[PDB]
């Protein structure tokens, strides 16, 4: 079947070099192309270049002009991109390309996406999450519809999986995306609109779970 | 090498009408070398017209691109309500390859109710000696949303990130998580704390606040 | 030459010594198709054409009949009842110089695959996706010769080699391309069997 088969997340860090690389499979691999574009979480996308899985011809863009290397192997049927002098401005997703190519005549377009590898790059090394309340204020908030929630501050990496009540509470549930802070820390708030006359009735827990650290941290609010 | 602007910046047709994206280019082309994806949140985009006239395998027949010598154009026939997502023209020129501004389709028929909240900052946080407070604007609408925070009567100037989620499904509406930190001693120096919002059907901001000693 | 345009010399007119030049301590490879390589001297053929060219050492057990692989392909294709000879040795002290060499190309893209014993020469840009490539390079318009990275001090694996390809053709004809005849003194006033020369 038509597909490429990505490589996996990394953690890097500032004047490191990076390797990635996708396998094909499903077509005739030795006759199409293969590029390579990043993006950032939410921006324009950037190409990066493309190379001929046949003759290994390459090209660059000028900003990268210098400091990438594109590879690729025959034999296995696998392309390589390495960059090099890396920096923490470079954190983005990147995904390669190709064309469906078989043997006789192919395609104007690239058909073909990879699943895209984050690349993270931070100074900071494991934070570990910390979960915290969010009173529902009984003076104002408790009247017809109420809200409370948790705070899941300073944590790296990610990504934090909450959930309330075990996940039995999932309508009215908002997780907002992490935020990055200064500290080198990652950060997201997760909150929940219930009924006043049910905020003090129900008691409400969220489930906040960080894979990296393996923390579990249940909080009452 | 290649420049290639698109608009408009953004499009809002409740689901069937007939649409049109543009991009456009400053040099020479090969009117078959751009090509359009759709990209939804969280996902790599797929291929939708190469050649700027042929569409790919599996695409609807609802489609069809333009693509004049340099005037590029993807005439949308109707919004099955999944299409609402972003778009990109992409350039094969013998320079190097482009992407377009990216183009964003958000979908209407969505009630604005905007409920300003807050949520102070807690005793074991302000044990920990940095300052957090909360201030989540809910369910409301269009995008366009501002919050600007009230100290002490007059304005305070930076040190206020956002958060904004992608349109829910149901209500269709945005929220916006927008979290105002502080210092330590500046913590325990101001009295008064805010936070306000300018709205389009909210033209009069609650500016909810509350006390230092009274929560 | 390059693979690409081998070279083709029409040996004749002149005594086919083989089993003479047998043993000239240098071929890594000899192996000849339906005639025995030691008696090649006594089994003789009308022309005698040798196709030379350079090809790098990993691909010399493409050059046979029926095989399949990229030089067979798209360089030079033996005919599948082909019957002569195959000789190759290792030719790096000559064909590899500091800085590389680049003098030698071979062909890497074709629409069809080359009929057996045909050469292609063209410089025409491939064409490989559904668009005219106009003579324009470019995306799906490729040129179709990659060099050879031909560098002195590698393995033997892209180590260079010359090839000589003896294809021994035999027609009605009187085949005068023979090896050497032997002789022996004449020997008088004794009853011996002679065969002089007819």
């Amino acid at each position: 079947q038509m597909q490429l088969v990505q490589s996996g997340p990394e953690v890097k860090k500032p004047g490191t070099s990076v390797k990635v690389s996708c396998k094909a499979s499903g077509f005739t691999f030795s006759g199409s192309a293969v590029q390579w574009v990043r993006q950032a979480r939410g921006q324009r996308l950037e190409w990066i270049g493309w190379i001929v899985v046949g003759s290994g011809n390459t090209n660059y863009a000028q900003r990268f002009q210098e400091r990438v290397t594109i590879t690729r192997d025959m034999s296995t049927s696998t392309a390589y991109m390495e960059l090099s002098s890396l920096r923490s401005e470079d954190t983005a997703v990147y995904y390669c390309a190709a064309p469906y190519c078989s043997s006789t005549s192919c395609r104007d377009g690239f058909d073909i996406w990879g699943q895209g590898t984050m690349v993270t790059v931070s100074s900071a090394s494991t934070k570990g999450p910390s979960v915290f309340p969010l009173a529902p204020s009984s003076k104002s908030t408790s009247g017809g519809t109420a809200a409370l929630g948790c705070l899941v501050k300073d944590y790296f990496p990610e990504p934090v999986t909450v959930s309330w009540n075990s996940g039995a509470l999932t309508s009215g549930v908002h997780t907002f995306p992490a935020v990055l802070q200064s500290s080198g820390l990652y950060s997201l708030s997760s909150v929940v609109t219930v009924p006043s006359s049910s905020l003090g009735t129900q008691t409400y827990i969220c489930n906040v779970n960080h894979k990296p650290s393996n923390t579990k941290v249940d909080k009452k609010v | 090498e290649i420049v290639l602007t698109q608009s408009p910046g953004t499009l809002s047709l409740s689901p069937g009408e007939r649409a049109t994206l543009s991009c456009r280019a400053s040099q020479s082309v090969r009117s078959s070398y751009l090509a359009w994806y759709q990209q939804k949140p969280g996902q790599a985009p797929r291929l939708l017209i190469y050649g700027a006239s042929s569409r790919a395998t599996g695409i609807p027949d609802r489609f069809s691109g333009s693509g004049s010598g340099t005037d590029f154009t993807l005439t949308i026939s109707r919004l099955e309500p999944e299409d609402f997502a972003v778009y990109y023209c992409q350039q094969y020129g013998r320079s190097p390859w482009t992407f377009g501004q990216g183009t964003k389709v958000e979908i209407k028929r969505t009630v604005a109710a905007p409920s300003v909240f807050i949520f102070p900052p807690s005793d074991e946080q302000l044990k920990s000696g940095t300052a957090s407070v909360v201030c989540l604007l809910n369910n409301f609408y269009p995008r366009e949303a501002k919050v600007q925070w009230k100290v002490d009567n007059a304005l305070q100037s930076g040190n206020s990130q956002e958060s904004v989620t992608e349109q829910d499904s149901k209500d269709s509406t945005y929220s916006l998580s927008s979290t105002l930190t502080l210092s330590k001693a500046d913590y325990e120096k101001h009295k008064v704390y805010a936070c306000e919002v300018t709205h389009q059907g909210l033209s009069s901001p609650v500016t909810k606040s509350f006390n230092r000693g009274e929560c | 030459a390059s693979v690409y345009a081998w070279n083709r010399k029409r040996i004749s007119n002149c005594v086919a010594d083989y089993s003479v030049l047998y043993n000239s301590a240098s071929f890594s490879t000899f192996k000849c198709y339906g005639v025995s390589p030691t008696k090649l001297n006594d089994l003789c053929f009308t022309n005698v054409y040798a196709d030379s060219f350079v090809i790098r050492g990993d691909e010399v057990r493409q050059i046979a009949p029926g095989q399949t692989g990229k030089i067979a392909d798209y360089n030079y294709k033996l005919p599948d009842d082909f019957t002569g000879c195959v000789i190759a040795w290792n030719s790096n002290n000559l064909d590899s110089k500091v800085g590389g060499n680049y003098n030698y190309l071979y062909r890497l893209f074709r629409k069809s695959n080359l009929k057996p014993f045909e050469r292609d020469i063209s410089t025409e840009i491939y064409q490989a996706g559904s668009t005219p490539c106009n003579g324009v390079e470019g995306f799906n318009c490729y040129f179709p010769l990659q060099s050879y990275g031909f560098q002195p001090t590698n393995g033997v694996g892209y180590q260079p080699y010359r090839v000589v390809v003896l294809s021994f053709e035999l027609l009605h004809a009187p085949a005068t391309v023979c090896g050497p005849k032997k002789s022996t003194n004449l020997v008088k006033n004794k009853c011996v069997n002679f065969n002089f020369n007819g």
